[PDB]
C-alpha cells in the first residue's frame, strides 16, 4: 500500500493497485494507468493543487506557496500537504540529465539579514528534500534572495501574499 | 457631371471653432516673441556637452507624462541599464514637467526633460561610469 | 587583365566593361555613366561629377568615393554597389534580387528594394523615402556608438 | 580663415577652405592654420590636428 | 452608487480570459507570473522573411492584441524584438530595432492607454533554444511584449 | 489575385478576373472589361474618391487633399487610401511622353521654415511613390511652396482646409 | 485584412487647425528653453570628483539635518581616514540635510560638498589618510 510519510523513501506500486480493482477488466486497468502516469494529468494535478508550472522554451519552471508548503516562520516542512510533493517527485521523474536550480524568496518586512537567512534555510530544506529522493549531489544547486527580484507590489496585500515564494527551475540539456 | 470640391471631412462643433481661432493668435503671439528673444540674446552653449550619448542610450521610448520630475527620470535610467543618482534638496513647490512625444531616443528625452526643468534643475551623464544624476538648484 | 592607372585628370569620361576586368584608376574623374555585365570589378579613389547612371547586371564590384550631385543606380542580380565614401545630393536607387547596395545620401534619398535585395544608408539625409516590395530590406547599420549622432527629426521619420 | 572637408577614405582626406581651395591631406603632412595631423578616422567623420582641434564635416 | 462608476471602464473578467484562452490556441504565447505578463509572438506570423514589412493580413492579429491590452491598467510596456544569426551582428541589431519600432507604432496608434512605451532590440544574443536550425522559421525569432499591472 | 498594399508594385491583372466570372459570356465580360478600363470612368472613379481632375488646353491637374492622403503633420503615406492611389497610376499610365511636375501647398499656421520643409518632404515622398511605379527619373520634378499663392482665404476655417494640398500637373509634349 | 484608423484622429478640420497651433505653440517653447538656459562645461564644473579609495566605498545609512562639521567627522571617523578643519566657523553655522538608506561614503562626501555651496569645501587626500573641511573666508 501507501505509506502517508513519504512511503519511507521508496517507490510506491500504483500501477498494481489500478489493475487489481479493475481485474478484481485488465485492459480498463492499463487504460486507467497509463492515462493517469501521463505527463499532462500530473500537470492538472498540480494545478489541481496550488502549485504553478510554466513551459518556455526548453527552460522549465516551478512555483511553490511556502504559505501551504512550510510551516509558519520556520524551516519545518508541512506534512499534510505530502500529495504535492510527491507529485513534484513523480514530475521531475522525467527529466534524468539536467540540472536544478532552487531560490528562495521572501517578502519586505523585516531585517535583511533576517530575510537572507530565512530564505537560505527554506531553499536548503527544499534541496535536502529532493536530493533525499534519488537525485544525486551534482545535479543540484540552492540559492535563497531576500527580497531582491520581486513579482508583484509589496504595498498591497495580496500580491504581497503573492511574493512569498519558491522557485525551481530546470534545463534540458 | 457632378461639380465636387475635395477636402470633405466630417463635420465641426462651433466650440472647436472658437478655440482654433484664439489657438492661432496665442501661436502667433508666441512665434513674434521668441524670435525677438533669440535675437537679442543669442545662445552659445548646448547640453550635449553635459549629456553625451552611448551605447543603450539609443533604444527608443515613446512618452505621455504630466507630472514631478524625479520618477520620470528613474524610470528611463531604470531601462537605460543605469543608476540613477539625486544632489540637493527637492524644493516644497514640486518641479513639474509635461511631456507629449513619440519615438525618439532616450538621450533626446532626457535634453528635452533638461531644457524644460529650467532654472530649478540639471541632468548630467557620465557613461564611464553609466550614472544618470538630477541636481537641484540652490534656491529657496 | 588586372589595371592599375595612378593619375587621371579628365573632364569626360565612359567607360563600358564586357569581361572579367580588375580595374583601379585613380586621380579627378568626372564620370557621366557606367555599365557592368561581367564579373568586372572597379574603384576609383576621386570623382568630382554631376551626374551618375549605373546599370549592373551579372556580378559586378564597383568602389567609388567622391562628390555626385544626381545618382541613379540599378543592381539587377548578384551585383554590389559600394557606394560608401560617395556623397551624394539626390540618390535614386532600385535594386533587384539578391543585391546589396551602400548609400550615403546627404539632402535626398528615394530608394526601392524588390525582393531579398538589400540597401544599407550610412548617413541620414534630410528628407527619407523607402519602399519595399516582397522581402528585400534597408537598414539603418550606423555605428551607435559615436559621442555625436544625431536623431530624426519630424521630417525625417519613415517606418520601414 | 577655416577649412572643411569633402570626402573621407582610409588612408587620405579630401578638404575645401573657405576660399575655394582644394587640398589633400596625408597621415602624417601640414596644413596652414591647424598644424600636425595624427588621426585620419574614417567610420566619423572626424580628423585631430596637432592644436588640439578636430575638422569634421560640413552642416 | 448610481453615479460612481462601478468598476473599470470597457473591462471584464470573462472577456479576458476568453481572448487569452483563444490567444494560447492560437499560437501565440500569454503567461502571467504574480502581477507580470508576457506575450511572446513568433516573427513568421508578422514579417516577411527577415524585412521590416508587415503582411497585410497580421493586422488583425496586432488589433486582437491591442484589444486586449486595453482591458488593464499600465504605466509602461517594453517592446523587445530577437532574430536568428543571418550576416552580422550590425545588420540583425538594426533589423531587431526597426521591427519593434513599427509594432510599437501601430499599437501607440490604437489606443492602448500607457505612459510609456520602451522599443529595443537585442538581435540574436539571447537564445531560448538550442536548436537553431530553421531561419525565421526558428522559435527563437520573435518579440515580446511585457509589463506589469498596476494596481 | 490583387495584394492591398501597391501589389508590390506589380501591374494587376484586371481584366482575367472580370472575364472569369463571366465565363464562369465572353462578351459580356469584354464589354465590361471594355467598360471600365476607359478613361471616363477612372475620372468618374476619382471624383468618387476626394481627387478633383481639371483639363484645360493640353495641360492636366490634379488635386489631392493632404487630409485623407497623408498622415497627420508627417511625410509618411496613408496606406487606407490605396485605390486612389492605383487609380493615379492607371490613369498617369495612359500619357507616356510627358513630363510631371508635382508641388506641394500648406497653410499658413506656423513658421515660414516649418511650412517649406514640410512642403518639401511630401512632395518629395509623391514623386518617389510615382518614380517607384515605373515612371523614369528624367519625366520627374517636385517643389515644395509654403503658403505662398493660395486659392482660398485662410482666415476661414473650409477654406483653410481647402488649401493644404498637393498640385500635379503634365503636358502632352 | 483589416488596418483601422488612429483612434484619435483629427478628422476635422476645425480639430486640425487646433492640432497644428498645439504643435507650433510646444516648438516656440523648446526655442526658449533652448535660449534661455545656462549650463556649465564638463571640464571646468567646481565639485568634488569620486575619490575612488578602498575604504570609501563602504555602504552606509544616514539621517541627518544639522551643522555640516560633525557629519563630516562621522564619516572621515567610519572610514579609519583623519579629519581637519581650516577656516573660521560662522555665526550662523552651514546647515545640511542628508537622509539616505544604503549609498556610499564618498558620494555621501560629494553630496556634502555639493550642499555646502560656496561657503565650504572638501578636499580628499587618500596617500595621507586625511579629509579636510576648508571654510571661504
Amino acid at each position: 500500500c501507501f505509506h502517508p510519510p513519504y512511503n519511507n523513501f521508496q517507490p510506491d506500486r500504483r500501477a498494481v493497485k489500478r489493475v487489481g480493482v479493475d481485474t478484481g477488466g485488465g485492459t480498463v486497468g492499463l487504460v486507467a494507468s497509463i492515462y493517469r502516469d501521463s505527463k499532462r494529468k500530473i500537470i492538472r494535478d498540480l494545478q489541481k493543487q496550488d502549485i504553478q508550472y510554466v513551459e518556455y522554451g526548453d527552460t522549465r519552471t516551478l512555483i511553490i506557496p511556502t504559505d501551504k508548503y512550510f510551516m509558519f516562520s520556520s524551516p519545518r516542512l508541512n506534512e499534510i500537504c505530502y500529495p504535492g510533493l510527491n507529485n513534484v517527485i513523480r514530475l521531475l521523474n522525467f527529466y534524468p540529465q539536467s540540472t536544478i536550480y532552487v531560490a528562495g524568496f521572501t517578502d519586505n518586512v523585516g531585517s535583511r539579514s533576517h530575510k537572507r537567512k530565512l530564505s537560505q534555510a527554506q531553499a536548503e530544506t527544499m534541496m535536502t528534500f529532493l536530493w533525499a529522493n534519488g537525485i544525486a549531489a551534482k545535479r543540484l544547486k540552492a540559492e535563497g534572495y531576500g527580497d531582491k527580484n520581486a513579482i508583484s507590489d509589496n504595498a498591497i496585500i495580496h500580491g504581497s501574499a503573492q511574493n512569498r515564494r519558491i522557485e525551481i527551475q530546470w534545463f534540458t540539456s | 457631371m457632378k461639380f465636387k470640391k475635395p477636402p470633405i471631412n466630417n463635420p465641426s462643433d462651433d466650440a472647436t471653432i472658437k478655440l482654433a481661432e484664439a489657438a492661432v493668435s496665442v501661436s502667433d503671439s508666441m512665434l513674434e516673441m521668441a524670435k525677438v528673444e533669440k535675437v537679442i540674446t543669442p545662445p552659445s552653449k548646448d547640453n550635449t556637452l553635459t549629456i553625451p550619448n552611448a551605447y543603450n542610450l539609443q533604444a527608443r521610448a515613446s512618452v505621455d507624462w504630466s507630472g514631478p520630475i524625479e520618477e520620470l527620470t528613474a524610470r528611463i535610467a531604470k531601462a537605460a541599464h543605469f543608476r540613477f543618482r539625486v544632489l540637493g534638496k527637492s524644493p516644497s513647490v514640486p518641479v513639474l514637467i509635461s511631456i507629449s512625444t513619440k519615438d525618439e531616443s532616450l538621450a533626446e528625452i532626457l535634453r528635452d526633460i533638461d531644457y524644460q526643468a529650467g532654472k530649478k534643475a540639471s541632468i548630467h551623464v557620465y557613461p564611464n561610469s553609466q550614472v544618470v544624476e538630477l541636481r537641484y538648484a540652490k534656491i529657496y | 587583365g588586372v589595371t592599375q592607372i595612378n593619375g587621371v585628370s579628365s573632364r569626360n569620361l565612359q567607360i563600358v566593361l564586357k569581361g572579367d576586368p580588375k580595374v583601379l584608376i585613380s586621380g579627378f574623374v568626372n564620370l557621366r555613366q557606367l555599365d557592368m555585365y561581367g564579373k568586372g570589378t572597379l574603384s576609383l579613389y576621386w570623382i568630382k561629377s554631376d551626374t551618375l547612371t549605373i546599370r549592373a547586371k551579372k556580378a559586378a564590384k564597383i568602389q567609388l568615393a567622391g562628390i555626385v550631385n544626381r545618382l541613379d543606380v540599378e543592381l539587377w542580380d548578384f551585383a554590389q554597389f559600394k557606394g560608401k565614401y560617395l556623397r551624394a545630393q539626390r540618390s535614386f536607387v532600385k535594386t533587384h534580387d539578391k543585391s546589396v547596395a551602400e548609400i550615403s545620401a546627404v539632402n535626398h534619398q528615394s530608394s526601392l528594394a524588390t525582393d531579398a535585395s538589400d540597401i544599407y544608408y550610412y548617413n541620414l539625409s534630410k528628407t527619407r523615402a523607402d519602399f519595399m516590395a516582397f522581402n528585400g530590406s534597408v537598414l539603418d547599420m550606423r555605428e551607435w556608438g559615436q559621442s555625436d549622432l544625431k536623431d530624426f527629426d519630424r521630417y525625417n521619420k519613415q517606418f520601414p | 580663415i577655416i577649412y572643411y572637408i569633402q570626402a573621407v577614405i582610409p588612408g587620405r582626406a579630401w578638404l575645401i577652405g573657405s576660399n575655394g581651395s582644394t587640398l589633400t591631406v596625408r597621415e602624417g603632412s601640414k596644413i596652414p592654420g591647424y598644424g600636425m595631423v595624427k588621426l585620419i578616422d574614417s567610420l566619423q567623420g572626424r580628423i585631430l590636428t596637432s592644436s588640439g582641434q578636430v575638422i569634421k564635416f560640413s552642416q | 452608487v448610481p453615479k460612481l462608476p462601478c468598476r473599470v471602464d470597457g473591462a471584464c473578467d470573462a472577456t479576458i480570459i476568453k481572448m487569452m484562452t483563444d490567444l494560447n490556441k492560437k499560437g501565440i504565447k500569454v503567461a502571467s507570473v504574480g502581477q507580470n505578463y508576457l506575450i511572446s509572438i513568433p516573427a513568421s506570423a508578422l514579417f516577411a522573411d527577415q524585412s521590416p514589412r508587415l503582411n497585410w493580413a497580421s493586422y488583425s492579429l496586432l488589433n486582437e492584441i491591442a484589444a486586449f491590452l486595453k482591458q488593464f491598467r499600465k504605466i509602461a510596456i517594453t517592446v523587445t524584438s530577437y532574430s536568428s544569426k543571418y550576416v552580422s551582428v550590425k545588420r540583425e541589431r538594426a533589423l531587431t530595432l526597426a521591427r519593434s519600432r513599427v509594432v510599437s507604432e501601430y499599437l501607440w496608434s490604437q489606443g492602448v492607454d500607457s505612459r510609456i512605451i520602451f522599443t529595443q532590440g537585442l538581435g540574436s544574443d539571447k537564445p531560448i533554444t538550442s536548436y537553431t536550425l530553421g531561419g525565421d522559421r526558428s522559435p527563437n525569432a520573435r518579440v515580446e511584449i511585457t509589463f506589469r499591472r498596476a494596481v
